């Protein structure tokens, strides 16, 4: 029988809460679909082989082939769509200053290497090395090369890094990195100065984190999963339509030219009627198919769009949208068919249990805090802020009045300090 | 405009139909042997098998003219399953197995795969997919005698039915029952043959009829009986028309390093699709590759600011169709530009084109946007000192036109 | 006697080509890990030949020389006789008599002529036609039928149209031999870059092989 | 060129009903595709052979066209899923979300009708005339740390203001717009200017 996890008793009571003393900063690598080969079959070429006369037995059905090729098309164009609208978020192509003076923070891993014949970052040649024609069949390139794509990933980067999220709402405003990240702790409601007072071990956090990535990709051929099944998914509808050439469907031979080279033309055509019939349906399965997948990719598309904008291009309140933890930040790596999101993200890693209390009384009024809790150590009370243990002297400055002591539900006799 | 089913062309690129490269001659490979095949010794000759033991005479090694069979008037009937007569002499086969035996003229038509009754299940089975011709003659003026030509025999009695082409000349007498029979007649023990008798005063159904099944070994082995036909000159790397040993096809051949084992003909794809064979004649291995094709898209501006227009041959190389080679296809008509700008018309991997100065088709690499160095340092910030209110318009589609089909009529008028 | 056939008596099952490509086939095969039956000729009785046979010798000095099958092999009806020395084959299906110990000294309706090392071929008849594939191979293992993959070739097919469910083997006098009987099975074939038949899985096998 | 949004949903359900229409003369080898044709022509041990080719295509055709209808039909239900999360975040509210209503910091939106779908009109307000300065994240006073309660420490090149982010408006620096934290050692790039007390 299945463990759903750990059991936990969490440590309630009207009166105890726990604070985290101390964090980690996450990077947690998400995977997304973006794009699927912009195949196209020639139906006629496909059902019929170059056959003048299976050729002229399709115009008996009209239009089936050439809305089978619009549909193609159009699933073909939406591919390059989908990567338009991930990508090309960026309206100039940005690059990095050649001074790395990024207050500690290396992002060496995932910022371009000049060295190599398209400029991918290190971690997106990981990336590219994990992830793996002749029946009227044809592939068409993508409207952006590799080469392309990875230039996007570079100014979106060069302008996440040197600009915070400014790039995004007006022009890119140059600010330091160490300044950004600071103004993302405000955006977690943790006080500034926690960065800047814990900065080199939030870079060597950061700069580990971004390690463990280096170690898990080169090492673990599962990393990439959903692009692989992406791919696979492909490859297998492919195969399964050419072995369909190979079905009889209820003719003499699967081999148009044995039926054209053995029978007089009254009877090869209701044996090629057969193949005609059969492969139709099969390439019509296959059509259908496709519009449902290219139906999945395109809403995987439209998600890999807003995490652009809302984690890249910005910074998320949305739990659990720009990975587990409170946000902080996300970078793009381009991926075969795909994006790769390094979301960066606070996670609060030790606890201390405090007694709390939801107002304070003094001059028999009701205190309650600006921003931040009542706790206590045991007997001395403090203000702490939310999500990081920062104890605080407890003052008309933190605090604001509203009422008399009478009518709260757990409120505490205390001092309070004046300024 | 005919693509479209329209009189206006807004601005685009359009799939008009598919380039294929064309044959450029015709050629057959039949093998190189010189014998002509024995018929004569089968349909002109003296005797014919009694049906219970038809006989069997291997056809191979030779050319076999089946055009002097079915042009012949000699004959009363000429059934084939699989093929056509007048096929026959453009195919090729491993043997050919004519059967011969003689039957009264009611009994030809259980001469048929799908068969049953004394002949098809006592006497001769034929496989129910028989590739193959059944041809059949009255013989009364040759067969047949007064008082009676007993000569030809069958078999009314089998404890168990025959499988295809099972073949059983045994002459134990048929225990229909309890009754102990030891190899001698009695009531439920029967002698299994019969005579027709034939006499020259029998009505049709019971006159003499000669009969020839010709069933064709028909495989991915190497040939040995082939039509009459001319085998031409071999060529390699320009795409042709191509025959070898009646497997039509069409493609570029080239000479191929595939190592065939001695006993192997054809080498087939995942679509089983021939993409291999050995020459009949000297037994070379090529391999066979699709002629070239690929779509024809049609890049325009709108009709209603020029009427110049450029072509891609999508995948295709420039040497097989200005002209300016690209990774997307072999692009006709636009003018290569050294600059870049942004993508009016998107061609493929990396290519866009557009019209401009006078005027003409340009094709050029698509720009990103303007390359832009932040001014980034430790301590530099750039803040904006005044602002603009953007009022930027977004369009989403709701609905779609609500349509009911009442199929009954639709379909059923 | 008994023992283990491993993988042995795969044959190439059709005329084409192939490569790369793991094709799956149905056809009269033997069994992986089928039992074996054994015998020593220094041995040869009349047995069935059920679907057909795959037949195996461990070979230092030719001492197994041919074949007999039919039914009664007694005149009375045709008999399909196969003599062998590698030099020569000669082969007939007529009305036959034999001995009571049919060995080599050191209306025929058809006719037709033409430890150290192992040889193995298989036996079937489909429709009226007999066939045959063969291979031989150095070894070796003296003590049994070696563990290890290597497909079997055709040579032979005859149109006879006659019956068999029995058949014996020939000795040359002045060695042991291996039978096992094939079964209408499914198989897929690993056909390598030179179209070998490197590997198969037979699918009836267990549940990972039909997996 | 702004409207090819609506306009395509249009042109894609006529180029559909057209298509199912057209499909109609289709023989799908029968004798005729007028089915009043084949009756007018044929005995009924005739004429059933002739009818059910085209009802064979005529439901294929139509089950085609149903099939990619209710596609379509997915595809638009996103669209209106989207409209009605706009009408909501936006219209009714003013979304955090960046470039979910429209590029630049969203301010607002208005609805308008058009055929077929909305138009939403994203008011949004955008930064335009960038100036360059010195910065600094934290100034050291009396040996204390001092960090901005809201806004950024810039300096004109010779005098330290606080503003806040996204438009320049320089204040004196004083307690009330600053917050302190521990001595001035710590912090990587720490300036040492006064601070007010008001
Ligand atoms: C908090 O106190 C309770 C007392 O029962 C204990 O169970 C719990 O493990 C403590 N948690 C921490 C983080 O110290
Ligand atoms: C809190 O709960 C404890 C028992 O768990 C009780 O003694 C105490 O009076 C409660 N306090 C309030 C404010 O209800
Ligand atoms: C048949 O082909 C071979 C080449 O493989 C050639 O040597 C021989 O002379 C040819 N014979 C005839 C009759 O063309
Ligand atoms: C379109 O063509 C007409 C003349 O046919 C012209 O009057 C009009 O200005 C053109 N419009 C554009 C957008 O080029
Ligand atoms: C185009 O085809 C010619 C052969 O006709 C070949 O030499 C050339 O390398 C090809 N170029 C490309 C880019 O395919
Ligand atoms: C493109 O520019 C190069 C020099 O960089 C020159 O050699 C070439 O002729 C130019 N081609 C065209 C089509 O202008
Ligand atoms: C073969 O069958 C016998 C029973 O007839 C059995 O005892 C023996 O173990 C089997 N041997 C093998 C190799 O399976
Ligand atoms: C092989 O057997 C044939 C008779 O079947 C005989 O003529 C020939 O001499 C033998 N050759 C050898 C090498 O034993
Ligand atoms: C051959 O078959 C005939 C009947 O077809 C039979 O009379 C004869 O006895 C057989 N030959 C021998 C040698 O027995
Ligand atoms: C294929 O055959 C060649 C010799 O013809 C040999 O060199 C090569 O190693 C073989 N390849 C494999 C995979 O066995
Ligand atoms: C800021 O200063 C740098 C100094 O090199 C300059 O390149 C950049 O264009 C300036 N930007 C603005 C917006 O003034
Ligand atoms: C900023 O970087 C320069 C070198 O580019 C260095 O000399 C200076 O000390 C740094 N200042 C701070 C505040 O880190």
């Amino acid at each position: 029988t299945m463990s759903l996890g750990a059991e936990n008793s969490v440590a309630y009571s009207n009166n105890s809460i726990a604070i985290p003393t101390n964090f980690t900063i996450s990077v947690t690598t998400e995977i997304l679909p973006v794009s699927m080969t912009k195949t196209s079959v020639d139906c006629t070429m496909y059902i019929c082989g170059d056959s003048t006369e299976c050729s002229n037995l399709l115009l008996q059905y009209g239009s089936f082939c050439t809305q089978l090729n619009r549909a193609l098309t159009g699933i073909a164009v939406e591919q390059d769509k989908n990567t338009q609208e991930v990508f090309a978020q960026v309206k100039q192509i940005y690059k990095t200053p050649p001074i790395k003076d990024f207050g500690g923070f290396n992002f060496s891993q995932i910022l371009p290497d000049p060295s190599k014949p398209s400029k991918r970052s290190f971690i997106e040649d990981l990336l590219f090395n994990k992830v793996t024609k002749f029946n009227g069949l044809t592939v068409l390139p993508p409207l952006l090369t590799d080469e392309m794509i990875a230039q996007y990933t570079s100014a979106l980067l060069a302008g996440t890094i040197t600009s915070g999220w400014t790039f995004g709402a007006g022009a890119a405003l140059q600010i330091p990195f160490a300044m950004q990240m600071a103004y993302r702790f405000n955006g977690i409601g943790v006080t500034q100065n926690v960065l800047y007072e814990n900065q080199k071990l939030i870079a060597n956090q950061f700069n580990s984190a971004i390690g463990k990535i280096q170690d898990s990709l080169s090492s673990t051929a599962s990393a990439l999963g959903k692009l692989q099944d992406v791919v696979n998914q492909n490859a297998q509808a492919l195969n399964t339509l050419v072995k369909q050439l190979s079905s009889n469907f209820g003719a003499i031979s699967s081999v148009l030219n044995d039926i054209l080279s053995r029978l007089d033309k009254v009877e090869a055509e209701v044996q090629i009627d057969r193949l005609i019939t059969g492969r139709l349906q099969s390439l019509q399965t296959y059509v259908t198919q496709q519009l449902i997948r290219a139906a999945e990719i395109r809403a995987s598309a439209n998600l890999a769009a807003t995490k652009m904008s809302e984690c890249v291009l910005g910074q998320s309140k949305r739990v659990d949208f720009c990975g587990k933890g409170y946000h902080l930040m996300s970078f793009p790596q381009s991926a075969p068919h795909g994006v790769v999101f390094l979301h960066v993200t606070y996670v609060p890693a030790q606890e201390k249990n405090f007694t709390t209390a939801p107002a304070i009384c003094h001059d028999g009024k009701a205190h309650f805090p600006r921003e931040g809790v009542f706790v206590s150590n045991g007997t001395h009370w403090f203000v702490t802020q939310r999500n990081f243990y920062e104890p605080q002297i407890i003052t008309t400055d933190n605090t604001f009045v509203s009422g008399n002591c009478d009518v709260v539900i757990g409120i505490v006799n205390n001092t309070v300090y004046d300024p | 405009k005919c693509t479209l089913k329209s009189f206006t062309v807004e601005k685009g690129i359009y799939q008009t139909s598919n380039f294929r490269v064309q044959p450029t001659e015709s050629i057959v490979r039949f093998p190189n042997i010189t014998n002509l095949c024995p018929f004569g010794e089968v349909f002109n000759a003296t005797r014919f098998a009694s049906v219970y033991a038809w006989n069997r005479k291997r056809i191979s090694n030779c050319v076999a003219d089946y055009s002097v069979l079915y042009n012949s008037a000699s004959f009363s009937t000429f059934k084939c399953y699989g093929v056509s007569p007048t096929k026959l002499n453009d195919l090729c086969f491993t043997n050919v197995y004519a059967d011969s035996f003689v039957i009264r003229g009611d009994e030809v038509r259980q001469i048929a795969p799908g068969q049953t009754g004394k002949i098809a299940d006592y006497n001769y089975k034929l496989p129910d997919d028989f590739t193959g011709c059944v041809i059949a003659w009255n013989s009364n003026n040759l067969d047949s005698k007064v008082g009676g030509n007993y000569n030809y025999l069958f078999r009314l009695f089998r404890k168990s039915n025959l499988k295809p082409f099972e073949r059983d000349i045994s002459t134990e007498i048929y225990q229909a029952g309890s009754t102990p029979c030891n190899g001698v007649e009695g009531f439920n023990c029967y002698f299994p043959l019969q005579s027709y008798g034939f006499q020259p005063t029998n009505g049709v159904g019971y006159q003499p009829y000669r009969v020839v099944v010709l069933s064709f070994e028909l495989l991915h082995a190497p040939a040995t009986v082939c039509g009459p036909k001319k085998s031409t000159n071999l060529v390699k790397n320009k795409c042709v028309n191509f025959n070898f040993n009646g497997l039509t096809g069409t493609g570029v051949l080239t000479e191929s390093n595939k190592k065939f084992l001695p006993f192997q003909q054809f080498g087939r794809d995942i679509a089983d699709t021939t993409d291999a064979v050995r020459d009949p004649q000297t037994l070379e291995i090529l391999d066979i590759t699709p002629c070239s094709f690929g779509g024809v898209s049609v890049i325009t501006p709108g009709t209603n600011t020029s009427n110049q227009v450029a072509v891609l041959y999508q995948g295709v190389n420039c040497t097989e169709v200005n002209v300016f080679q690209t990774r997307a296809g072999c692009l006709i008509g636009a003018e290569h530009v050294n600059n870049s700008y942004e993508c009016d018309i998107p061609i493929g991997a990396g290519i866009c084109a557009s019209y401009q100065t006078s005027q003409s088709v340009i094709a050029y690499t698509m720009s990103l946007g303007a390359e832009n160095s932040v001014a980034y340092s430790n301590n530099s910030i750039a803040i904006p000192t005044n602002f603009t209110i953007s009022v930027t318009t977004e369009i989403l589609p709701v609905s779609m036109t609500k349509t009911s089909v009442d199929c009954t009529m639709y379909i059923c008028g | 006697a008994y023992t283990n056939s491993f993988t042995r008596g795969v044959y190439y099952p059709d005329k084409v080509f192939r490569s790369s490509v793991l094709h799956s086939t149905q056809d009269l095969f033997l069994p992986f890990f089928s039992n074996v039956t054994w015998f020593h000729a220094i041995d040869n009785p009349v047995l069935p030949f059920n679907d057909g046979v795959y037949f195996a010798s461990t070979e230092k000095s030719n001492i197994i020389r041919g074949w007999i099958f039919g039914t009664t092999l007694d005149s009375k009806t045709q008999s399909l006789l196969i003599v062998n020395n590698a030099t020569n084959v000669v082969i007939k299906v007529c009305e036959f008599q034999f001995c009571n110990d049919p060995f080599l000294g050191v209306n025929c309706t058809f006719e037709y002529v033409s430890f150290k090392n192992l040889r193995e071929f298989v036996f079937k008849n489909i429709d009226g036609y007999f066939k045959i594939y063969s291979k031989h191979t150095p070894i070796n293992l003296v003590r049994d039928l070696p563990q290890g993959f290597s497909a079997l070739e055709p040579l032979v097919d005859l149109p006879i149209g006659i019956n068999i469910t029995r058949f014996q083997t020939l000795l040359a006098l002045h060695a042991a031999y291996y039978v096992g009987y094939l079964q209408p099975r499914t198989f897929l074939l690993k056909y390598n870059e030179n179209g070998t038949i490197t590997d198969a899985v037979d699918c009836a096998l267990d549940p990972l092989s039909e997996t």
